[PDB]
């Protein structure tokens, strides 16, 4: 029998509220908002030996391709979390982050 | 003399950023065509699991109607 | 082993030749990102057909046990 | 209110291998080597106006970037995609070891390039 599932930072379940749990048990999941399913079931299992099996479903979303006039340094990715620094009107720095059933940039571009 | 070894010095400075600069833009773009190819590869799958499930309704409809229609038959058929 | 005049006349050339290339690679890697951009749309594109379709599958299955 | 026989496409290939089609009748494809699936319906559909009605559900396939040349440059003319060449070229002074293009092409239910990345030697 399983305990609680572990806390995903990528997904959250789709129709339970967060107990044990029996063996067999699939429960549904949703990706959390700024990720995009990346595998064909999100699902995690209670297996006989009483543990959860999952693999990682979802991943990032990315934001668009961000060119400053007179003027972007992608120091990681254009991936949900990661953040561009920007000749010097504005701002110097901006993240991909959740915009309204997606993902966009928390600052558009400065003006140099 | 003392002229030409600060200016080899500061050239070797300067292509060893360039060289920096490069390097982190050559793996930027390997880990971005890594990326594509992982999405183009688990549509490949993806469609074949759409397929399937595809076929799954085409026969559930045709299981389904073939019944409604068995069913209509035998009840005219009691009907004469 | 050079001379520091020979060196950093080679250096001062790599130097143009690796931001000539810095360019080029800002390019691509702009280039890389739309066509990224793309297939994770196309990627969006097929959980809503495979959605409708899952809906149904659900909905005709019950229908029958 | 028939269709004739259906367009050749250059994408995709009937999965059938009849001269006259009624009304409704859908054939259904699949996409050529080199090339991957890009919409939910790979069919071709008899419309009443007697012409078939179908996108463009396949599209091309893309190599993986060569990889960079050591000593050299690789010259991407067009793009990465199925059917498209790369030119090899080696720096000043270096001598070139192998083929100087390369092509994506079908290997082995994927694309990949014909020949390898040469060798840029002095
Ligand atoms: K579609």
């Amino acid at each position: 029998n399983c305990g609680p599932p572990p806390t995903l930072s990528f997904a959250a379940p789709m129709d339970i509220t967060l107990t044990r749990f029996k063996t067999g048990t699939t429960l549904k999941y949703t990706c959390l908002p700024g990720y995009v399913r990346s595998h064909s079931t999100q699902t995690l299992t209670c297996n006989s030996d009483g543990e959860w099996v999952y693999n990682t479903f979802c991943i990032y979303k990315r934001c668009r391709h961000p060119e400053l006039r007179n003027g972007v340094e992608i120091k990681t990715d254009l991936s949900f979390g990661s953040q561009i620094e920007f000749c010097l009107i504005g701002s110097t720095t901006s993240r991909c982050e959740v915009q309204d059933r997606g993902v966009g940039w928390s600052h558009p571009l400065p003006q140099c | 003399e003392v002229t030409n070894e600060l200016a080899a010095s500061v050239w070797k400075k300067k292509v060893e950023e360039a060289k920096e600069k490069a390097s982190k833009l050559e793996k930027q773009l390997e880990e971005a065509q890594k990326d594509y190819s992982e999405i183009e590869g688990k549509l490949e799958q993806f469609w074949h699991d759409y397929d399937k499930l595809e076929k799954e309704n085409k026969e559930y409809a045709s299981q389904l109607g073939k019944n409604q229609e068995e069913r209509e038959k035998l009840e005219l058929e009691y009907l004469r």
